[PDB]
């Protein structure tokens, strides 16, 4: 079945997932669409429908929570959050990771932190300004995920780690503190949480020696999940499942 | 190493026109933004406006609208200040800046007095010796405002002061260098002051001697 | 139109002590990007600003660590840990979070000194002047300190007013002193009238006013 | 719903408000009135109504207790007040406030005097003069609003505070007061209130230190307290609602 | 330095119009109100008024109405006073003051006299001595009561005594001028008076000499 | 026509004393604006007026701390902590609250001082004189205190009246003291007829009055 046809074939559903996604990742997923329509070959197009598959995810993950799709090209690294977050610290971070220099660049799917404080703005900038993922509280977003692990499946989908540094009630609102996240609507799940573990809980360990408050979250969903238990909501899950797991259910079949 | 060099016409009648250019070296300006800064004795620092080179759109100061307009050369890598319509309120020093998100690199600025008193050449008077002895230049009945005074062409530069102009009744400028030396060195050195007053195209390399 | 407001105007430091410098705007400098767009910038006497502190905070490459950045929200506070000489100027906070840009009106460092008395100079006007027909003589009162200073032009014991111009300089960079040069100005027939010239200076540091002349 | 059709609906009940409100203040809302009419926006009718509604408010809490609306341009920040009506101490505010120099220039809504004694007059001006805010007593101003928070709600709905200063009954008839006043008519009660609370318990104390005396109220209305028990009076809160209220009431249906 | 500067016609016949000005240096007109007002000896000060340049309003005493017209001229930062219809009580010293909400500069004052004919040049005649010495100038029958002595051209001044003019029975106002100097300077140094009388245009130096 | 009224017309105090001046006005000088619109001007001799004092109580700038501006509604004091010599002159104050604005009639701040005789100078008139063929004679008193003084003009011992004109100046800044210049006229064949001249001056601080005199 040719890809064209199939493509007009969802281009339905296709639309509905477009539409339910913040702005960014809907322009960034109609592009794969047409590429996929527009494949020359079922390994051309299985590519692109993998990337739509996992961008399209990470879309509905951060609407599920208030937090904004950072497209990959532009997601902040770490030597970007710690230079812009904490400028003092850059100058010993820079120093930890010299024999590490691979730590330097990791990025979180998403990056976040507490909003601090103690239209017509700028609009245009020259450079790329490293992005600021603002969250109201680390901590109240923190809870939600530790009590979906054990009821109120989940304990088996996840990692919650935080680096054990102490910050005060004026400390986390005076301070700037991260929370890092992974998503993954990959097969293997426990892959996703463990492979990002590895790197992960020495990470934290050198966040806490440069006193910076760091918080993780590792998390993915697979198919076979029931639909009422994704970490998006279910309504979202009708509509990735209805798009581009349909997407990828035809593009096995024909190759 | 960054640098800003805005060169433009020193002097201009009232009611005229007048474009200043940007010569940025040591970057290309299709990666930054350009600002226009202008900046007078009490009205203090006051934005223009910025262009963006990559693809040509400008936004200013409303305050400034119809009287500035930013344009762009990224081929020889230079931008342009267009002031139209010109007042007393528009002499002024301008600057241009680099924009990396922040302004950051500003140039050295160029003058503008707008008047019609027209071009004046500076008459140039040596001061001269008579331990640690004073020489000097008198720099005299010129009238746009910028003058440039160096020392040997910047050779000697320690001990020298440039008094700031001042403005005669005779409505002329009028300024002051002087340079203080050991006076042993006196006479075994040669001092020249190289003074230039570039509206009115005078260069000038008087020597000063006892 | 953020306002941009500094206090205070005027900040006399001694060398070594440590400098605060507040900068506080009309509304929040806080863009909805979360990056905040205040700056500080230090133009030296007559020359173009130079960027010190960008974005609150961040240090400009090349700025030494004594300058450090506070502040948030509407109130910035820079801090010098130990002024220096060179560090002489203007310093000029900014917003680049809203359109327009706006400055402050400016912070004038100034550097307190041991007090210097006055080194004078007195320069007979040029033959080439005399043969222009005017004639100009010049007092010189060089790297002193503080500013405070008493010129009185005096031809042939005479006191004079209102043909005189006088300019002074910014403290100097290196040593944070002034000289000031104090203009005469005669016909050269007024000049030949006359043969002895001389040039009273009083200023706090000689503790009697001093005196240089010159005979025709 | 076309804003210009809106305004043309609600133009009465606007013009109604006008004349209620103190000349100046009537003024200025006629130009936020023509200004929603004419915007391109919803976004940007919505950013005028915001300023028609407060201008309106202060308008009416003026017209109310006998002050003049001080439009926003011309009200006196503190450094004026301190400066115009006390002079020899003025070196002395300026110095206590050299580390807090955002103290200097707090404008409160109202900067209210008494009126001290121990046609053809000059109209025009060619500075501005400081304006002086004349009441008979502050503490007859005062008193009335100790009242209205205990019955003869309003207790939750302000503050009303005094420095601890001393002054006798002739240093009242001899000596200038001052009267701080913050209205507002947000939706937010509580933020009034202790917002200026943080700022403010430290500037009266200064004055103090300084041989000021000096009073201070917060207050606020919100759109659910009953008709009855606003800080203005019943007649004036009916007019407010049918005109500025109803405004944003259309506002938020359109956008 | 703020500075008020009034000059105009001294003497004019009555019946007749005068046109005072008020020149401006050190701030624009524009930013403020500038005033007229008179000052006669027994009189009094008397305020005339105001006018405004930036927008040409004027406020006046409406007993100096149909009397005065206050006019100005910002692009030369200058404000004028006519009095039109001169009589007898006219003649006193006007002077221009600027507004900043409160009248605060004051200019040092032109003298009008209107009467019937004069314009008579003054005669200098020296008074001459006989440790400490006296010498002067009468300065004799000038009509316009307005003279200037000064004393070798402003550098003498302490000692000196001009007194008040003096209306001779002829009419005509005729004063002294002496200084008191040491009489070892007296012969050692040379004594200028010099003399203005401006509505003659009368300028006279004579030296004195024992 | 708000009526200005100053007491007292004169004023003489000492140097190092305190001076007081009132100024009372026709109706109130308050601004329905909440200021008040009342200023003290000083006009030394032959100089324009200068502000001390605006809206009853501010220092205009560059006035020592020894001005002091009180009063409200009609009643106003001008206070002088420590008079000075310079301080001679004539003080108004002004309300510019009503149009049209009035001063007051002026006090004269006069300076008392330890009482000194005149120096007595007479002068007899030039050959320029003599040409014209009128004579001049000038007798002139010179830095004495107090005022009151009695020129008398003896032409050969002939005392005269009604042929004579003096003048007399206003106190000097400097020392608080007066000069007076009295002169006697003639015709030069009249001046030629006689060949003694003298001036005769009577003054509280000479016990004796002096004559000065001089021969044809």
């Amino acid at each position: 079945e040719p890809i064209a046809i199939i493509c007009d074939g969802i281009e339905g559903n296709m639309k509905q997932l477009f539409s339910v996604l913040p702005p960014d990742c809907a322009r960034e997923c109609e592009v794969l669409f047409d590429d996929i329509r527009n494949s020359p070959t079922h390994s051309t197009a299985w590519k692109h429908a993998l990337r739509l598959k996992g961008t399209a995810y990470e879309g509905l993950f951060a609407n599920c929570y208030g937090w904004q799709y950072i497209p990959e090209d532009i997601k902040p690294s770490l030597t970007m959050l710690i230079q812009t977050l904490f400028p003092d610290k850059f100058e010993d971070f820079l120093d930890r990771t010299q024999l590490h220099p691979e730590f330097r660049d990791l990025t979180p799917d998403f990056s976040l932190t507490q909003k601090v404080h103690f239209v017509t703005e700028r609009k245009m900038f020259p450079l790329p300004e490293t992005p600021l993922n603002e969250v109201h509280s680390i901590e109240r977003i923190m809870e939600n995920f530790t009590r979906l692990m054990h009821g109120g499946d989940y304990g088996e989908r996840g990692i919650v780690e935080g680096n054990h540094m102490r910050f005060s009630e004026e400390d986390q609102l005076e301070t700037r503190q991260l929370l890092l996240v992974e998503v993954g609507f990959q097969t293997d799940i426990d892959g996703k949480i463990r492979t990002d573990h590895k790197k992960w809980k020495d990470i934290l360990k050198l966040l806490e020696l440069l006193g910076i408050k760091c918080s993780f979250v590792a998390c993915a969903d697979c198919s076979s999940t029931p639909p009422d238990r994704w970490w998006i909501t279910e309504d979202r899950v009708r509509i990735l499942k209805n798009s581009v797991s349909f997407l990828f259910n035809k593009l096995s079949r024909n190759s | 190493e960054v640098m800003l060099v805005e060169s433009g016409a020193e002097l201009v009648r009232p009611g005229a026109l007048v474009d200043l250019s940007c010569k940025a070296s040591g970057f290309n300006i299709k990666d930054y933004y350009i600002h226009w800064v202008k900046q007078r004795p009490e009205q203090g620092l006051e934005w223009i406006g910025w262009i963006d080179p990559k693809n040509v759109n400008t936004i200013y100061d409303p305050k400034f609208q119809g009287k500035a307009t930013i344009t762009a050369d990224t081929s020889s890598n230079t931008a342009y200040l267009r002031l139209s319509s010109l007042t007393s309120e528009d002499t002024a020093v301008y600057y241009c800046v680099r924009d990396v998100n922040y302004l950051d690199y500003w140039g050295q600025g160029t003058t503008l007095t707008v008047s019609s008193a027209s071009t004046k050449g500076p008459s140039v008077f040596p001061l001269a010796p008579s331990g640690t002895a004073a020489l000097g230049c008198l720099v005299k009945d010129y009238f746009p405002e910028p003058v440039t005074v160096s020392w040997n062409s910047g050779a000697l530069t320690s001990g020298v002061h440039t008094f700031p102009a001042v403005l005669q009744s005779s409505g002329l400028y009028s300024l002051s260098s002087v340079v203080t030396v050991p006076s042993s060195s006196l006479g075994t050195q040669t001092y020249i002051c190289n003074v230039n007053h570039k509206p009115s195209n005078t260069k000038v390399d008087k020597k000063v001697e006892p | 139109d953020i306002k941009m407001t500094q206090s205070p105007l005027s900040l006399p430091v001694s060398l070594g002590d440590q400098a605060s410098i507040s900068c506080r705007s009309s509304q929040s400098l806080v863009h909805s990007n979360g990056h905040t767009y205040l700056h500080w910038y230090l133009q030296k006497p007559g020359q173009s600003p130079k960027l010190l502190i960008y974005k609150v905070s961040n240090r400009f490459s090349g700025v030494p660590d004594r300058f450090s950045g506070s502040g948030s929200g509407t109130d910035f506070t820079l801090k010098i840990s130990r002024v220096e000489a060179e560090d002489l100027g203007i310093y000029f906070c900014s917003q680049s979070t809203h359109v327009p840009f706006t400055f402050g009106s400016g912070t004038k460092l100034e550097i307190k000194r041991t007090v210097a008395a006055p080194s004078v100079f007195i320069f007979p006007p040029s033959d080439e002047q005399l043969k222009s027909g005017t004639a100009s003589v010049v007092c010189l009162l060089n790297n002193f300190y503080p500013r405070e200073a008493k010129v009185q032009w005096k031809v042939d014991n005479a006191l004079q007013s209102g043909n005189s111009q006088e300019s002074v300089t910014e403290q100097d960079s290196k040593d944070s002193t002034y000289s000031l040069s104090s203009t005469l100005t005669l016909s050269k027939a007024d000049y030949e009238k006359h043969k002895v010239y001389a040039c009273e200076v009083t200023h706090q540091g000689l503790s009697s006013p001093v005196t240089k002349s010159f005979n025709r």
